DNA sequence: GGTCGGCGCCCGAACAGGGACTG
DNA sequence: GTCCCTGTTCGGGCGCCG
């Protein structure tokens, strides 16, 4: 088969990312994979002469002694849509990620596929390979497997036309209105087609908006913290006002002296709740700018986010709640977490977004990939809150 | 021998060129040790003559080597190492013997002239020229950048048969010093040496007998390893009565690398002594703590101790205990007193802090170094209240986790030191506080208005916005009683005074925490500032005077 | 004396990010 | 924007190994 001539991006050199520490099994299984990998002609060792560097790790999943393999491509896929679907019933993800590995790779690129596997306690240099056909996670991969795939799912769609095959990165979302195992059927199908080469549910998604307590008393205290609510909420809403319900507090009252609600004040506050819920105005999504996504810890196994663009115009909000047993691992949650929200902004828009997580930085490192399951990665970067957002998106 | 394994094919950066730095003055003795290798190499191939079609020059020297009868032979490549191309380290850390399994039997064995015996490069061997008082490198030379990466690369390729047809003989590769354990007799085990020595000369790698250790104890990689222990090999302590600046980085370097088995080192205070400086000649007077510490570290270093090494079959356990002002030690075993190895933690990552973030911190360290060593998380021992943790994480707003762990009561116990209400004190006087500060001038004010009447204005000069902010909370602090409520409109306070720290490197902040201590209900609020909101109306008024508008 | 690479620790310099401020 | 404060990274010195 020909390869495609791809270059890097004008006055950019390819990726230079140390491999941070493995586990014996994920180190284990990472190794089986890559020998028989270059058993079968996909990679190949190369020495020190390349300067170029990627992370690699693995994943478990759910119930099968079978390990993917991840390589963390974010930064070389740097370097280098069905509005419809959010619409669909039931939504499958496949994993359709050995398909690439039947195309070869440019030649001048390979070298920037480089990766580094590490040995326990350093019994060992680390042993580097490079890619020859095209890599599970890498922008490019999608791009020039293109053709191959529209010809492949050709049949399948013109057999079906009420269903909906997106691709993104390594995975094909199928979904369908079908009944709960007439979908499945459907799906097998669309497997049995995809070995001739060789669960979602949109219609749940839900925002959370802003919401302002109900109470029959109100105190000095309730009242600065609705007003600073609102103070803020007026930022993405123009229509509150705050006049009254501020007029209220007027001179140096304790925190604990009960206000009562006067009519203008209780009028404000209703009309206030409606404008929450009315839809945010004038928030259209930009394919040529990133996609932000922050993430706040509401404590109780809740987790509250929203998905914008431009600050205040936000594209969507909503939240993720978990068990809140006695033992709760909020990284467990929060990875979980930014998963699930990295689905909902593909299915919805095709694009990942950059988090803003609330967590040292080492800490998320250190075990992120202990609860990861995707065969992508998202951008993040790290965050030192106050909890004044967290307060105003709380329930 | 020149091992027949293919040259790593090395370039240079873009536009650039050999090197052409000249000779420096030279003792003899090194030149007679010069020559005696340069003619010797020559005879075998690893260097060769060239003429005047070479315009490239670098300096040599030598030093003693550990026998400390031989001679190395170092090149000083800095200009040719800047110019050379970038390369992929593979070097990823080092072996640690604590993650040594017990093996029937051991051998311990380093390589014969190890550099000298791996090809360089054809068309770069030209810019290794040097003049001896000329040759060229036809093998990897000392001191250039290049060398470590190749050679162990290379080091590995070779390698890579005898592992795969002996997937159960472990051979531990750092430079070429290899280290080679298997469950044998100690027959078949030295069968299997010589069938790697065997290999390794195939490739043409020599492993002299003078560094074939067969016996207990195998010195390798700076320790001892006997059958059933291993210990760090002896470490001396610069005994000074002046020093200075390096006199104290090798000191700390010296504790730093003791910690590692040593438990209980401390190198905080030492280590502050070094703030500020310039030149590493700075002679420098060591504080009655700095000295202190170093009186109870060179207490502990004359004690013996021992690390074990890593049985699979159990559990990794991690204890961790406290020393003052942020400062942590850890001892990770498999079963109780038999330390594989210790450490300490002192990292200060923060403005401000407290014992819980710390705790949590040197748990995470622990959990990437163990990683490293055994690939594996310990279980953890550790000094805080299952009820501390679940307080903390519970209404802390960040992400936190600690892996499976259990308490020891091992005093001091780790434990937040006060905490704030989530709703107002009923009774409590309320205190409405603000702080201004003009950008300019550097004059501010801050202060405080009452809901009891009360009023305070403090005036305060070469200050911030921020620092007068916090200066109206201390205030309010100082004037209250054991229950206030504080409502401020900065959330940097806020920000900080929620975290609940104990330790700040700001002394306004330890003041405000020393009060935070010393109350019994604590109560803090916001409210958007300049919204007419009362009293932080009353009080923005009160500070705003003469430094604003 | 004077070279190289890896890792550790520790400090300071140079960044990026975000909140409060002036007329 | 500027100023202020927090955080991260990166490079400098020492240590340790080859
Ligand atoms: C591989 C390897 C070796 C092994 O050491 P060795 O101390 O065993 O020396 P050797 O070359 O094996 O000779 P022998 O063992 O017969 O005495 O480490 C390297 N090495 C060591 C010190 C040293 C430095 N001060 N600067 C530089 Cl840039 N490289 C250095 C090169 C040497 O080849
Ligand atoms: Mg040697
Ligand atoms: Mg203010």
């Amino acid at each position: 088969i020909e390869t495609v001539p791809v270059k890097l991006k004008p006055g950019m050199d390819g990726p230079k990312v140390k491999q941070w520490p493995l586990t014996e099994e994920k180190i284990k299984a990472l190794v089986e994979i890559c020998t028989e990998m270059e058993k079968e002609g996909k990679i190949s060792k190369i020495g020190p002469e390349n300067p170029y560097n990627t992370p690699v790790f693995a994943i478990k999943k759910k119930d099968s002694t079978k390990w993917r393999k991840l390589v963390d491509f974010r930064e070389l896929n740097k370097r280098t849509h069905p509005a419809g679907l959010k619409k669909k019933k039931s939504v499958t993800v496949l994993d359709v990620g050995d398909a690439y590995f039947s195309v070869p790779l440019d030649e001048d690129f390979r070298k920037y596929t480089a990766f580094t596997i590490p040995s326990i306690n350093n019994e060992t240099p680390g042993i580097r390979y490079q890619y020859n056909v095209l890599p599970q996670g890498w922008k490019g991969s999608p791009a020039i497997f293109q053709s191959s795939m529209t010809k492949i799912l050709e049949p399948f769609r013109k057999q079906n036309p009420d269903i909906v095959i997106y691709q993104y990165m390594d995975d094909l979302y199928v979904g369908s209105d079908l009944e709960i195992g007439q979908h499945r059927t459907k799906i097998e199908e669309l497997r049995q087609h995809l070995l001739r080469w060789g669960e979602l549910h949109p219609d749940k998604w839900t925002v959370q908006p802003i919401v302002l307590p109900e109470k029959d008393s109100w105190t000095v205290n309730d009242i600065q913290k609705l007003v600073g609510k609102l103070n803020w909420a007026s930022q993405i809403y123009p229509g509150i006002k705050v006049r009254q319900l501020s007029k209220l507090l007027r001179g140096t009252k304790a925190l604990t002296e009960v206000i009562p609600l006067t009519e203008e004040a209780e009028l404000e506050l209703a009309e206030n709740r409606e404008i929450l819920k009315e839809p945010v105005h004038g928030v259209y999504y930009d394919p040529s700018k990133d996609l932000i996504a922050e993430i706040q810890k509401q404590g109780q196994g809740q987790w509250t986010y929203q998905i914008y663009q431009e600050p205040f115009k936000n594209l969507k909000t909503g939240k993720y709640a978990r068990m809140r047993g006695a033992h709760t691992n909020d990284v467990k949650q929060l990875t979980e977490a930014v998963q699930k929200i990295t689905t909902e902004s593909i299915v919805i828009w095709g694009k990942t977004p950059k988090f803003k997580l609330p967590i040292q930085k080492e800490t998320w490192e250190t075990w992120w990939t202990e609860y990861w399951q995707a065969t992508w990665i998202p951008e993040w970067e790290f965050v030192n809150t106050p909890p004044l957002v967290k307060l105003w998106y709380q329930l | 021998p020149i091992s027949p394994i293919e040259t790593v094919p090395v370039k240079l950066k873009p536009g650039m060129d050999g090197p052409k730095v000249k000779q420096w003055p030279l003792t003899e003795e090194k030149i007679k040790a010069l020559v005696e290798i340069c003619t010797e190499m020559e005879k075998e191939g690893k260097i060769s003559k060239i003429g005047p079609e070479n315009p490239y020059n670098t300096p040599v020297f030598a030093i003693k080597k550990k026998d400390s009868t031989k001679w190395r032979k170092l090149v000083d490549f800095r200009e040719l190492n800047k110019r050379t191309q970038d390369f992929w380290e593979v070097q990823l850390g080092i072996p640690h013997p604590a993650g040594l399994k017990k093996k029937k039997s051991v051998t311990v064995l380093d390589v014969g002239d190890a550099y000298f015996s791996v090809p360089l490069d054809e068309d770069f061997r030209k810019y290794t020229a040097f003049t001896i008082p000329r040759y060229q490198y036809n093998v990897l030379p000392q001191g250039w950048k290049g060398s470590p990466a190749i050679f162990q690369s290379s080091m590995t390729k070779i390698l890579e048969p005898f592992r795969k047809q002996n997937p159960d003989i472990v051979i531990y590769q750092y430079m070429d010093d290899l280290y080679v354990g298997s469950d044998l007799e100690i027959g078949q085990h030295r069968t299997k040496i010589e069938e790697l020595r065997q290999h390794l000369l195939r490739w043409g790698l020599t492993t002299p007998d003078k560094k074939h250790q067969k016996e207990p104890p195998f010195l390798w990689m700076g320790y001892e390893l006997h059958p059933d222990k291993w210990t760090v090999q002896p470490i001396v302590l610069p005994e000074k009565d002046s020093w200075t600046v390096n006199d104290i980085c090798k000191l700390v370097g010296k504790l730093n690398w003791a910690s590692q088995i040593y438990p209980g080192i401390k190198v905080r205070q030492l280590s502050k002594l070094l703030r500020g400086t310039k030149a590493l000649t700075e002679v420098i007077p060591l504080t009655e703590e700095a000295e202190l510490e170093l009186a109870e570290n060179r207490e502990i270093l004359k004690e013996p101790v021992h690390g074990v090494y890593y049985d699979p079959s159990k559990d990794l356990i991690a204890e961790i205990q406290k020393q003052g002002q942020g400062q942590w030690t850890y001892q990770i075993y498999q079963e109780p007193f038999k330390n594989l190895k210790t450490g300490k933690y002192a990292r200060m990552r923060g403005a401000h802090t407290n014992d819980v973030k710390q705790l949590t911190e040197a748990v995470q360290k622990i959990t990437t170094e163990s990683i490293v060593i055994w690939g594996k998380t310990p279980k953890f021992k550790l000094p805080i209240q299952k009820e501390t943790w679940e307080t903390w994480w519970t209404e802390y707003w960040q992400a936190t986790w600690i892996p499976e762990w259990e308490f020891v009561n091992t005093p001091p116990l780790v434990k937040l030191w006060y905490q704030l209400e989530k709703e107002p004190i009923v009774g409590a006087e309320t205190f409405y506080v603000d702080g201004a500060a003009n950008r300019e001038t550097k004059l501010g004010k801050a202060g405080y208005v009452t809901n009891r009447g009360r009023q305070k204005v403090v005036t305060l000069t070469d200050t911030t916005n921020q620092k007068t902010e916090l200066q109206a909370i201390y205030l309010a602090l100082q004037d209250s009683g054991l229950e206030v409520n504080i409502v401020t409109d900065s959330q940097y306070a806020l920000g900080i005074i929620q975290a609940q720290p104990d330790q700040s490197e700001s002394e306004l902040v330890n003041q405000i925490i020393e009060q935070l201590i010393k109350k019994e209900k604590v109560y803090l609020a916001w409210v958007p500032a300049h919204k007419g909101i009362g009293g932080n109306e009353q009080v923005d008024k009160l500070v705003s005077a003469g430094i604003r508008k």
